[PDB]
C-alpha cells in the first residue's frame, strides 16, 4: 500500500490501520485507547488525522487513524491545523477532571498521559469548574488503585476481559461517572493482572510492591534480564536504586513474551532484597562464623579440597549454564551431579528428547497464539507456565479471528471480530488431576489421575493413527469424548500438544509425544510444547549429570568426602532427613548460593553467590532458546564490605586456586567459550548475546537513563568522596549513563525503552521495526536445536488404569503461581498472596475417613508426620489426596508418590 | 514569517555566485534555523571555495569559526550528505553584513582535511582544537599539536564514544606530570612549539606562567627574546579547559544555562543571552517585548560590570593601584541591583527558554536610578585621575598596534576591531533581543588599535550602556516575563502550582527535559569582550547533540604574536591587560 | 435538532427542506418556544439531559458536554466569564459528526449552536464576571499575560 502523509510518500502494510502504520514510520500521533496487542476501538478520539479524498483536496475530513485502514493511495495529514486543534482539545477535555497529582503519583515520569499532554502542546488551563472525584478500591497486595486519574480509555477492561480472560474487572456506571475496577473490594484473581500497570496509560493501576520503595524511572539502573521464576524465559527489565531491586518491567521480545508477563515474574522478585542473604564468604570454625574476603575463602577452600580424596558437585536448575559448567569443570564430569531427583531427571530428559529428536517443531511463546487446536496433557499451565496459558487463550480466540476475516473485517477491528465470533472458539482440551484456570475456555476438561490422562493421550494417538499402541478398557462415554477430541484435532490445520514435567509422570509426556507423532503422520502442521520446572531446567538437562540420589549415595557411602552445592537447597528434590544425614556425614560441605538455605547450617564454607540481579549468565528456556541475562547493579557500590560474586566466577577461581595455587577470577566470555568448546550441544549460547567488546559506534550500552540523578549525593553519607564507577568487564553494558540506548542502535538487547517525548512503555513502539512486531534488529535469544529430520518411535508402554489401593494415597500435585516456585516464596509480598496450605480430598474419601472441610489431618511421609487442614475437592478422583507442591515442607518431588497412615489428628 | 523559521537561504546572492562558479552539483544547500546559508562542499573543492569567497566583490574577509562535529550518532540527517564526521567553517563578510557556513563531510577512516591557514591565519588554533577534540587531521598545518589537552593525552574528548565524566584520580599521574613540569625547563625543544633558530647564541627564553596573579586567568607564554625584544612567542593555553561543550552534550536544554554563565565569568547574563536565543530558535519561541527589555537591561548591567573590571585592571597593570577599589565599589552597586533581581551576583543563571526566571521585584527602579546617579561622576573621576595620566599614556599609546586588515585576518571582534574604524557591532548589524528600540551609538576608532585606543573605546561603550540603561529605566513595558509557548521552560510557577496541564508540562520539562525538534540553530551576540556565539545542533532529544561556543578571547589570544612581535615584555603585559580576555573564555 | 425562528415557519416538513434551512426534520414532532422562556435556561436543560444521557464511551461527548453544562449553569446565574461563548462554539465545532463515536453528541450540540446563532444576545447577557482561573500565591509574581 502507498500512503501520503503531509506530502511525503510512504510504503506501508495495507492490513494495518493508519495509526500503527504511521507509528511504524516514526511519525508521532497521540493515542490513548489503542494498543498493539488489543486492537482498535475508537474510544478516546485522540488519534485524529485529516484524510483527503484525492491529492487535489483542500477540505478533507477528520478521521480516527486507529479505525482507518492504511489502504493503497491514501492521503492524510497529521500536522494539519484543524487536526492539531482537535487533538489538543481532546487532551484538554481529559485534563478537566484530572487530579493535581503528578508529584505524588507513581506514574510520574513514566506516564503516557503526561507525554501526550506535552506532545499536543496543551499547557494552558481555561477550565475553572469542579473536578469529579472517585473513591478507590483495595485490589490486593500487587495493584494499587486510584480512579481519580482515569481518562476512560477502556484499555484495562479490554486487556483484562478480552485478552487475559479475567472476570472480576469491569466498567460500571455511566456518562462521566464511569468506574473501572472490581464489583467489590478484593484481590484481582487473574494471574496476569500485573500487566495493568503498563496497560493503563495513567496512574490508576500502579505497582504496589514498587510503590513501597518508590523511585522515578529516570533514577533507575536497568538491565536486560530473563525472569527466573519458571521455564518460559520471559524477557524482563529489572531496575535498581540505592542497591536494591526496585522493579521488574516487561522487556519487549517479539518472539517470546511480547508485552506481557505473569504476576509471579512481575512481583516475585522480592527475594533479592532479603536482609538474610549472604553478603560475604563465611567459614565455620567450631561454633564461630568467621568472615573472609574472596582471596582467603579461595585459598582455604582450595587447600581443604586439595586435601580431599573425591569432591563431588551438585548443580541446580536455578543456576545459569556457566555456573553449572564451572562446577562441572571444578569437580570433573564424572563427579558432577544435577541437583534434581532421578524421576525428575528422567522426565526432563524425555521432554528434551521429544523436543530435539521428535521431528516436530516446538513453537516460541508468541507463535503459540497462531495454532488452531490445543491439547494440554497433564500440565496445569496457568500455575506453572502462565504465559503459555495466556498465549493459549489467544490461540483459542483465533477462531473468531478467522470467522471475521472471512467477512472482510480487518484484524484491528476487534469489536467487530468479537461481535462476529460470539462464543465460537478453537478447540481446547485440558487434562489435569482437578480443575484448571483454562476450564472456562476449554472445549473439554478431563479430571483424572496422571495414569488416566496418559491413557487418554495414548487412546487419542491410537485413534488418530492405528499404528500407535492401543488402550484396552476405555468406557464408551470416555470413548465418545476421545472421538470428539480426535475429530477436533484431525480437522485442525495447526494442532498444538502441550505437556511437561510438572505432572510427575513419564507416561503423560510419552502420550503427548505419541499424539504429536500421530498428527505429524497425517500431514498436519503440529507443534509440541514441553513446560519444564525452573529457569534453567532445560540447560541442566542438556548438560546432563547424575541425579541427586546418586550424589547422596556417594556422600553416605563415604566415597566422596567433599561436596560443593551450587544454588540448591536440596530439600525440594530429596527427603530432608536423608539430605541432612548425608551432609552431616560429609567432612566438607561448601554451599555457593545467594539465598539463606537450610543446608548452610551443615556447611563448612558458604560462598556468597550473586542472584540474577547481580550476575550475568545464560539460561535455556522450555523451548530450547538460549538467553543471556546481564547484571543490573554492582552489590559493592554502596556496601564496600559486600563480597558477592557470580557463581561461575567463584567456581572458576576455586578451580584455578586448586590447580595452580593462584587466584584467577575469570571473564564471562572466557567461560562462554569454554562451554561451547567442551559441550557442543550448548554451542548456541555463544550467539545469545554479543561479547563484551561489542560497541555501538564505539560506545557501550547504557544501563541507566540520561537524566540519572543524585550521582554526587547518593553515597555522600558514607563518604563525601565519590566512588569509582563500577567497571563491567563481563558484558557490553556500562554501569552508568555514558553509553547508548538509541532506538535505532544496531543491537537486540534493550535495557529499557525511552525516546524523547515517549517516557511511558509506549517507547517500545520506537524500538520496533513495526509496532507490535519484532525488535528492529531482531529479537534476542537463539534456539539451541532445530527440528529433527526424523522423529521418534511410538512409546509402546501404555500404563494400566489407576487403582485406589487401601492404606495408600496417591499424591496429586496442585501447583500455585504464588508459592510453588522456590525463590518467589521468599518474597515477602507473596506471603499475603500465597494461599494457606490445605490438603485436597475427595468427598467419598473424606466421608470414609470421617473428616469434614477444615479439620486437621496428619500424615507421615518418609517417617515425618505433618498436619494440614482439609478442603473437599469434588473433581479429585477418589484414592488420591491433593497436595500443594513447592510449599514449605512439601517438596515438588512428592508428586506421584504415595502416602501412608493419613488420618485425622 | 517568524525569525526562527527554517530557511534554505537560496535567495542569498552568494548561493547564485557559487552556482555560477562551481556548478549546481558541486555543493548541497542545507535548510537550517541558523539564519545563515549552510553549504556542504566537497573536501577537494574546499580551498577553491574559500579562495572564491575571499576574492568576491564584497568578500568574506573573516573566518568567524572553524570546528568539527561527530555525526555518527546523529539520527535525523535528512537532506544531508553521508558523513561520519564533519568540519564547519563560519565565514563573515562585513561589507555584505552576511555570513556563510561551509561544511565538509568526512568518512571515519579518512579523517583529514586540507588546512585553511593559507587563507585565514586563525585557522591555526581552530584546526589545532579540532584535531585535539575530534581527531581530525589537517594536512599542511605547520604544527598540529594538542591545544586543550596535554600532549600525552589519549583519545579525543569531543568524540561521541569518549566518556565525559572525570576519571579516577591517581597520585602517580600527578607525580609524573610534576616531573614533566620540572623537566620542561631542561627538555625544552624549540621546534615542537613551531619556532626556529633555537639559540643565534643570544636568543634567551622566558616563561611567564602558569601562575598568573591577575583576574584574566593563568596561562603560559614562552618568549624568545633578543635582549628585551620579543623575536617570537607562542601561548600555551588549555590550563582552564572545563569541557563545557561536552557538558552541553550531557545536560538538558534547561539545565545547561548555569554552564553558559561560566564561559565568560565576568559576563553573566550576557553569556546566557546567545544560548537562550538559540534554544528559542530551536523551540520556535518569540519572546514578548518585556522579556526583551529585561534581558537587555541585565546584559547592559553586566557589560558595565565587566567594563569596570577591565578598565580598573588595565589601570592596575599600568601601575596605578587606587582606581580598582572605587571601580569595585561601583561593581558592588551593580551587584546590589543584580542580587535584587536574580538572587545572585556573578552567575545569575536567570534567563530562561522563553523568558526569565521571575518577574522584576518591586522596587528595582530605585536601585537602578541610584546606580545611574552614582556612575557618571565616578567614571569622570577615573578618567581624570588615571586615564588622562601621561605616564599611563606613555605606557599605553602605540603599544601593540594593528590595523583593519590584521584585525580582520585574525577574527578580532569587539573594541579591538572597532578601534580600527570597522563599524561592526552585533547590536546594530544583526539586531537581537529588541536592541533596535534603543537609542545608542557605537564608538569607533580612527584606524589604529592601541592599548589606549581600546581602553578609551571601552569607556565610551560603558557610557553608551549607561544610556541604554536610562532608556530601560524610563520605558518598561507592562506584560509577561515568560512567553506563552508550550516549550517555555519552566512554565509560570503559579499555574504550575494550581493547574494540572501546566504541572504536567513543568514535571516533564524539569525532569526529562524539554524536547527540541531536530534542527540546527545559531545566535551571535556582542558580548562584553567581543562577539560570542552559540551554534546548537539538536537531534530531536532533550539534550543538545552539539553545543559549539565561539568566544572572542580565543581569537584575541591567537592574535597576540602577530601584534607583539618586536616589542618589549612590559609592552606584552600592557597588551595582555588591554585585550579584555578571561582564560575561561579562551579554553571553555 | 437545531432551533428555527419564525421566518422558517413557512417551510414544508420534508427532510431536504429542513436540511437546507440549517436543521433536521427528525421525528417531525415540533416543539414551540415562546417569548417567556429564556433561551439560556432552555439550552442548559437540554444539555443537562444530553450530558447525563451520555454512554461514556468517547471523550468529546463524555468530557465536553459537562463543560458546556457548567458554562450554561454559570451563564444562567450571571457568573459567565469571557471565553465561555467561545468555548461553546469550539465545543460545537469539535463535537460534530465524525469527531465522536456516535451521533448523540452532534445532536447534543445542534440546539446549542442554533440558539447561539439566533439568540446570541441572551448568552452574552450572562457574561458579567472577569475571567479568573487562578488565585494569587503569596511569594510568586504571576505571569501577567496581556
Ligand atoms: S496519571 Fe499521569 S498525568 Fe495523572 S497525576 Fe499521574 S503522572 Fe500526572
Ligand atoms: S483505569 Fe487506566 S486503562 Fe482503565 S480506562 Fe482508566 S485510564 Fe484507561
Ligand atoms: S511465565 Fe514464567 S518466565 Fe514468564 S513472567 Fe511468569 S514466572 Fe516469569
Ligand atoms: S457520543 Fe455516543 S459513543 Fe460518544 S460517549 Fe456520547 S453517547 Fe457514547
Ligand atoms: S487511539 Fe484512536 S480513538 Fe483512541
Ligand atoms: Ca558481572
Amino acid at each position: 500500500a502507498t500512503i501520503h502523509v503531509d506530502g511525503k510518500e510512504y510504503e506501508v502494510n495495507g492490513a494495518d490501520n493508519l495509526l500503527e502504520a504511521c507509528l511504524s514510520l516514526g511519525l508521532d500521533i497521540p493515542y490513548f485507547c489503542w494498543h498493539p496487542a488489543l486492537g482498535s476501538v475508537g474510544a478516546c478520539r485522540q488519534c485524529a488525522v485529516k484524510q483527503y479524498q484525492n491529492a487535489e483536496d483542500t477540505r478533507g475530513r477528520l478521521v480516527m487513524s486507529c479505525m482507518t485502514p492504511a489502504s493503497d493511495g491514501t492521503f492524510i495529514s497529521i500536522d494539519d491545523e484543524e487536526a492539531k486543534q482537535f487533538r489538543e482539545s481532546v487532551v484538554e477535555w481529559l485534563m478537566t477532571n484530572h487530579p493535581h497529582d503528578c508529584p505524588v503519583c507513581e506514574e510520574g515520569g513514566n506516564c503516557h498521559l503526561q507525554d501526550m499532554t506535552v506532545m499536543t502542546g496543551h499547557s494552558f488551563r481555561r477550565y475553572r469548574f469542579t473536578k469529579r472525584t472517585h473513591r478507590n478500591q483495595d485490589l490486593g497486595p500487587f495493584i494499587s488503585h486510584e480512579m481519580n486519574r482515569c481518562i476512560a480509555c477502556y484499555r484495562c477492561v479490554r486487556y483484562y476481559k478480552d485478552y487475559a480472560g479475567g472476570t472480576d474487572l469491569g466498567v460500571y456506571g455511566a456518562h462521566d461517572n464511569v468506574y473501572f475496577g472490581r464489583p467489590e473490594d478484593g484481590t484481582l484473581e487473574s494471574e496476569f493482572s500485573g500487566n495493568l500497570v503498563e496497560i493503563c496509560p495513567t496512574g490508576v493501576f500502579t505497582d504496589k510492591t514498587h510503590s513501597e520503595r518508590y523511585n522515578r524511572k529516570w533514577d533507575m539502573q536497568f538491565a536486560p534480564s530473563i525472569c527466573q521464576q519458571c521455564s518460559i524465559g520471559c524477557n524482563i527489565s529489572p531496575g535498581e536504586r540505592y542497591g536494591e531491586l526496585r522493579r521488574i518491567e516487561n522487556r519487549y521480545n517479539g518472539t517470546v513474551n511480547h508485552y506481557f508477563l505473569c504476576d509471579r515474574g512481575r512481583f516475585g522478585y522480592g527475594y533479592v532484597n532479603l536482609k538474610d542473604r549472604p553478603r560475604q564468604p563465611v567459614q565455620r570454625r567450631g561454633d564461630d562464623f568467621i568472615t573472609l574476603n574472596a582471596e582467603q575463602a579461595m585459598q582455604g577452600a582450595a587447600d581443604i579440597l586439595r586435601q580431599s580424596k573425591k569432591v563431588i558437585g551438585i548443580g541446580s536448575p536455578r543456576a545459569s549454564v556457566e555456573s553449572n559448567f564451572a562446577l562441572r569443570e571444578l569437580v570433573g564430569e564424572e563427579n558432577f551431579y544435577t541437583g534434581i531427583a532421578h524421576g525428575e531427571q528422567e522426565r526432563l530428559q524425555l521432554a528434551l528428547k521429544v523436543l530435539r529428536e521428535g521431528g516436530i517443531y516446538t513453537p516460541a511463546l508468541r507463535e503459540i497464539e497462531s495454532y488452531d487446536a490445543v491439547l494440554v496433557l497433564g500440565e496445569d499451565v496457568t500455575q506453572t507456565g502462565a504465559r503459555v496459558a495466556l498465549a493459549v487463550r489467544q490461540a483459542v480466540k483465533g477462531k473468531a479471528r478467522e470467522m471475521a476475516a472471512a467477512q472482510k473485517v480487518a484484524d484491528w477491528q476487534i469489536a467487530a471480530i468479537l461481535n462476529i465470533g460470539q462464543r465460537a472458539k478453537h478447540p481446547l482440551f485440558v487434562t489435569n488431576v482437578d480443575d484448571t484456570r483454562l476450564d472456562d475456555i476449554a472445549a473439554w476438561t478431563y479430571r483424572a489421575p496422571v495414569e488416566d490422562q496418559a491413557r487418554l493421550g495414548f487412546a487419542i494417538a491410537h485413534a488418530l493413527d492405528n499404528s500407535a499402541p492401543a488402550v484396552d478398557g476405555i468406557e464408551p462415554e470416555l470413548q465418545s469424548k476421545i472421538d470428539v477430541i480426535v475429530q477436533a484435532l484431525a480437522g485442525a490445520k495447526k494442532p498444538l500438544i502441550i505437556s511437561g514435567t510438572n505432572a510427575g509422570s513419564l507416561e503423560v509426556i510419552q502420550a503427548a509425544a505419541n499424539v504429536a507423532k500421530a498428527l505429524k503422520g497425517r500431514g498436519a502442521d503440529v507443534g509440541i510444547t514441553m513446560i519444564a520446572r525452573s529457569v534453567n531446567s532445560m540447560g541442566l538437562g542438556i548438560m546432563g549429570g547424575g541425579s541427586l540420589e546418586e550424589a547422596l549415595t556417594e556422600l553416605e557411602t563415604g566415597r566422596a568426602d567433599a561436596v560443593v552445592v551450587l544454588e540448591n537447597d536440596l530439600h525440594r528434590h530429596a527427603s530432608a532427613t536423608r539430605v541432612n544425614a548425608a551432609l552431616a556425614k560429609a567432612p566438607l560441605v561448601m554451599v555457593v548460593d545467594h539465598q539463606r538455605t537450610a543446608i548452610m547450617e551443615n556447611a563448612h564454607l558458604v560462598l556468597s553467590a550473586a542472584s540474577f540481579a547481580e550476575s550475568d549468565g545464560t539460561v535455556i528456556n522450555n523451548e530450547g532458546r538460549a538467553q543471556r541475562f546481564f547484571q543490573v547493579y554492582d552489590p559493592a557500590y554502596y556496601d564496600s564490605k559486600t563480597v558477592m560474586l557470580e557463581s561461575w566466577r567463584w567456581l572458576h577461581s576455586l578451580h584455578s586456586t586448586l590447580l595452580s595455587r593462584e587466584v584467577d577470577w575469570t571473564q564471562l566470555d572466557h567461560v562462554i567459550d569454554a562451554v561451547v568448546a567442551k559441550i557442543p550441544e550448548l554451542a548456541g549460547i555463544k550467539d545469545a548475546a554479543p561479547d563484551a567488546t561489542f560497541r555501538i559506534r564505539g560506545q557501550k550500552l547504557a544501563r541507566e537513563p540520561h537524566r540519572y540523578s543524585g550521582r554526587t549525593a547518593m553515597r555522600a553519607n558514607i563518604s563525601v568522596h565519590e566512588p569509582r564507577q563500577p567497571q563491567d568487564i563481563d558484558t557490553m553494558f556500562t554501569f552508568s549513563m555514558e553509553g547508548n540506548n538509541q532506538p535505532t542502535a544496531h543491537r537486540s538487547q534493550v535495557p529499557f525503552a525511552w525516546a524523547p517525548g515517549w517516557n511511558s512503555p509506549q517507547a517500545w513502539n520506537k524500538f520496533q521495526d513495526e509496532v507490535g512486531g519484532k525488535l528492529r534488529f531482531g529479537d534476542p535469544g537463539v534456539r539451541l536445536f532445530e527440528t529433527s529430520e526424523n522423529g521418534l518411535d511410538y512409546f509402546t508402554s501404555v500404563p494400566a488404569r489407576f487403582q485406589p489401593q487401601d492404606g495408600k494415597w496417591r499424591i496429586a500435585p496442585y501447583y500455585h503461581l504464588f508459592g510453588s516456585d522456590e525463590l518467589s516464596q521468599r518474597a515477602p509480598v507473596f506471603q499475603s498472596r500465597m494461599p494457606q496450605p490445605y490438603i485436597k480430598l475427595n468427598p467419598a474419601d473424606a466421608a470414609k475417613l470421617g473428616v469434614n472441610a477444615g479439620t486437621r489431618v496428619s500424615f507421615s511421609y518418609d517417617g515425618n508426620t505433618v498436619t494440614l487442614p482439609v478442603e473437599i475437592a469434588e473433581g479429585l478422583t477418589a484414592g488420591q489426596v491433593g497436595l500443594p507442591m513447592g510449599m514449605s515442607g512439601i517438596a515438588p518431588v512428592l508428586a506421584g508418590a504415595h502416602l501412608e497412615d493419613l488420618k485425622e489428628a | 514569517e517568524p525569525a526562527w523559521q527554517t530557511r534554505d537561504h537560496l535567495d542569498d546572492p552568494v548561493i547564485g555566485e557559487l552556482r555560477n562558479r562551481f556548478g549546481p552539483d558541486a555543493f548541497t544547500v542545507q535548510a537550517t534555523r541558523t539564519g545563515v546559508p549552510v553549504v556542504w562542499i566537497k573536501r577537494e573543492q574546499l580551498l577553491e571555495v574559500g579562495d572564491f569567497l575571499k576574492k568576491l566583490p564584497k568578500p568574506y574577509v573573516m573566518l568567524f569559526d572553524l570546528h568539527g562535529m561527530d555525526e555518527r550518532l546523529r539520527t535525523h540527517r535528512e537532506g544531508l550528505p553521508a558523513a561520519d564526521f564533519s568540519v564547519f567553517y563560519h565565514l563573515i563578510s562585513i561589507d555584505r553584513n552576511r555570513d556563510i557556513m561551509l561544511k565538509v563531510a568526512l568518512a571515519e577512516n579518512d579523517l583529514h582535511v586540507p588546512t585553511f591557514t593559507k587563507l585565514f591565519p586563525n585557522a591555526n588554533w581552530y584546526e589545532r582544537e579540532t584535531w585535539d577534540l575530534f581527531g581530525i587531521t589537517f594536512d599542511g598545518h605547520p604544527n598540529l599539536r594538542r591545544i586543550m589537552m596535554p600532549q600525552t593525552w589519549k583519545g579525543h574528548p569531543l568524540r561521541k564514544d569518549y566518556p565525559a565524566r572525570a576519571t579516577e584520580f591517581s597520585p602517580f599521574e600527578l607525580t609524573k606530570a610534576k616531573q614533566d613540569l620540572e623537566m620542561e625547563a631542561l627538555t625544552f625543544k624549540p621546534e615542537e612549539w613551531g619556532m626556529k633558530r633555537g639559540t643565534n647564541e643570544d636568543f634567551m627564553f622566558l616563561n611567564l606562567g602558569p601562575n598568573h596573579p591577575s583576574a584574566h586567568g593563568a596561562f603560559r607564554i614562552v618568549l624568545q627574546l633578543d635582549g628585551e625584544e620579543i623575536v617570537d612567542c607562542v601561548p600555551d593555553i588549555g590550563y582552564h579547559h572545563r569541557g563545557a561543550e561536552k557538558m552541553g552534550e550531557r545536560q538538558s536544554w534547561h539545565s545547561y544555562i548555569p554552564y553558559t554563565d561560566r564561559i565568560e565569568y565576568l559576563g553573566g547574563c550576557v553569556n546566557e543571552m546567545p544560548y537562550v536565543l538559540a534554544v528559542e530558535k530551536l523551540a520556535g519561541i518569540t519572546v514578548p517585548d518585556r522579556v526583551n527589555v529585561i534581558r537587555v537591561m541585565l546584559s547592559e548591567l553586566f557589560r558595565i560590570n565587566s567594563h569596570l573590571l577591565y578598565i580598573s585592571t588595565f589601570i592596575q597593570d599600568v601601575g596605578a593601584m587606587t582606581p580598582v577599589f572605587f571601580a569595585f565599589t561601583d561593581r558592588q552597586k551593580i551587584y546590589d541591583l543584580v542580587e535584587a533581581i536574580t538572587g545572585f551576583r556573578m552567575h545569575p543563571a536567570w534567563f530562561r527558554i522563553g523568558g526569565v526566571a521571575h518577574d522584576l521585584p518591586r522596587g528595582w527602579d530605585r536601585l537602578l536610578r541610584e546606580f545611574l546617579d552614582w556612575m557618571p561622576k565616578r567614571l569622570a573621576s577615573y578618567e581624570k585621575a588615571a586615564l588622562q595620566n601621561t605616564i599611563l599614556k606613555g605606557r599605553s599609546q602605540g603599544v601593540a598596534a594593528y590595523g583593519a586588515k590584521e584585525a580582520l585576518e585574525w577574527g578580532t571582534t569587539g573594541a579591538g576591531l572597532r578601534a580600527t574604524g570597522i563599524d561592526f557591532d552585533v547590536r546594530k548589524a544583526r539586531p537581537y533581543s529588541g536592541y533596535e528600540n534603543f537609542d545608542f551609538e557605537i564608538p569607533v576608532g580612527g584606524g589604529v588599535s592601541d592599548c589606549y585606543t581600546r581602553v578609551m573605546l571601552k569607556v565610551e561603550e560603558l557610557r553608551q550602556s549607561l544610556r541604554i540603561l536610562e532608556q530601560c529605566l524610563n520605558n518598561m513595558p507592562e506584560g509577561p516575563f515568560k512567553a506563552d509557548h508550550p516549550l517555555t521552560t519552566p512554565p509560570p510557577k503559579e499555574r504550575t502550582l494550581q493547574h494540572i496541564e501546566t504541572l504536567i508540562t513543568h514535571f516533564l520539562q524539569v525532569s526529562w527535559g524539554p524536547v527540541m525538534p531536530a534542527n540546527e540553530s545559531f545566535q551571535m551576540i556582542e558580548a562584553t569582550k567581543g562577539i560570542n556565539s552559540y551554534y546548537l545542533t539538536s537531534d530531536g532529544s532533550t539534550m543538545s547533540y552539539r553545543t559549539r561556543i565561539r568566544t572572542p578571547s580565543y581569537a584575541h589570544l591567537q592574535q597576540i604574536p602577530a601584534a607583539i612581535r618586536g616589542s618589549l615584555v612590559s609592552d606584552l603585559i600592557v597588551y595582555l591587560g588591554s585585550i579584555d580576555f578571561v582564560m575561561s573564555d579562551v579554553d571553555r | 435538532t437545531d432551533f428555527l425562528t419564525e421566518a422558517h415557519l413557512d417551510l414544508p416538513m420534508e427532510f431536504e427542506s429542513i436540511g437546507k434551512a440549517g436543521s433536521r426534520l427528525g421525528t417531525a414532532l415540533a416543539m414551540a418556544v415562546d417569548h417567556e422562556i429564556n433561551m439560556v435556561s432552555l439550552v442548559r436543560n437540554l444539555e443537562e439531559f444530553f450530558a447525563r444521557e451520555s454512554c461514556g464511551w468517547c471523550t468529546p461527548c463524555r468530557d465536553g458536554l459537562p463543560w458546556s453544562v457548567k458554562i450554561l449553569r454559570a451563564l444562567e446565574r450571571g457568573e459567565g466569564q469571557p471565553g465561555d461563548i467561545e468555548t461553546l462554539e469550539q465545543l460545537c465545532r469539535f463535537l460534530g459528526p465524525g469527531k465522536t463515536f456516535c451521533a448523540h453528541a452532534p445532536g447534543a450540540v445542534e440546539p446549542l449552536q442554533s440558539a447561539i446563532k439566533y439568540f446570541r444576545e441572551e448568552f452574552e447577557a450572562g457574561i458579567k464576571q472577569p475571567f479568573s482561573n487562578t488565585h494569587l500565591i503569596n511569594g510568586i509574581q504571576p505571569n501577567l499575560l496581556k
